[PDB]
């Protein structure tokens, strides 16, 4: 992952001015084990519709069965 | 501002079976949360900085963050990534 993206992604918030180097390298790993439990968590729901291909509605409903996904309830909404 | 759909997508795969394929908004979709994420850690990394009189947001921060937040599970994966990124 290119780290100049993820620094860029956390100066969205305009009180953020200052990151260390080491911040971004920590977001790449973060966010391949995210994307990859997420992605775990909807298939179980495209499998349980004996689909084939993943969809947002599969995602919607994987976040309201993981309370780490809390944070994702108004963002992706069944 | 989100990561490249195509490192996105890479990813999303490699958690699925073989043959199992992806809708193009779903990919899109975890596009947007990854973004989301990576602010919603950020934002509490943010606050801690600032809490204990610093300025530049470091790696302790975004550790505090994430056990604090609900994702503790990553905290050593994470330390052991960096220290082998640095070593």
């Amino acid at each position: 992952l290119p780290l100049a993206r993820i620094k860029k992604i956390m100066k969205l918030d305009e009180d953020v001015k200052m990151i260390s180097a080491e911040a971004p390298v920590l977001f790449a790993k973060a966010a391949q084990i995210f994307i990859t439990e997420l992605t775990l968590r909807a298939w179980i729901h495209t499998e349980d519709n004996k689909r084939r291909t993943l969809q947002r509605n599969d995602i919607a409903m994987a976040i309201t069965k993981f309370d780490q996904f809390d944070f994702l309830i108004d963002i992706v909404p069944r | 501002i989100y990561l490249p759909i195509a490192n996105v997508a890479r990813i999303m795969k490699n958690a699925i079976p073989q043959t199992g394929k992806i809708a193009k908004d779903a990919k899109e979709c975890v596009q947007e949360c990854v973004s989301e994420f990576i602010s919603f850690i950020t934002s509490e990394a943010s606050e801690r900085c600032h809490q204990e009189k610093r300025k530049t947001i470091n790696g302790e921060d975004i550790l505090f963050a994430m056990s604090t937040l609900g994702f503790d599970s990553y905290v050593e994966p994470l330390k052991l990534y960096l220290q082998k990124f640095r070593e």
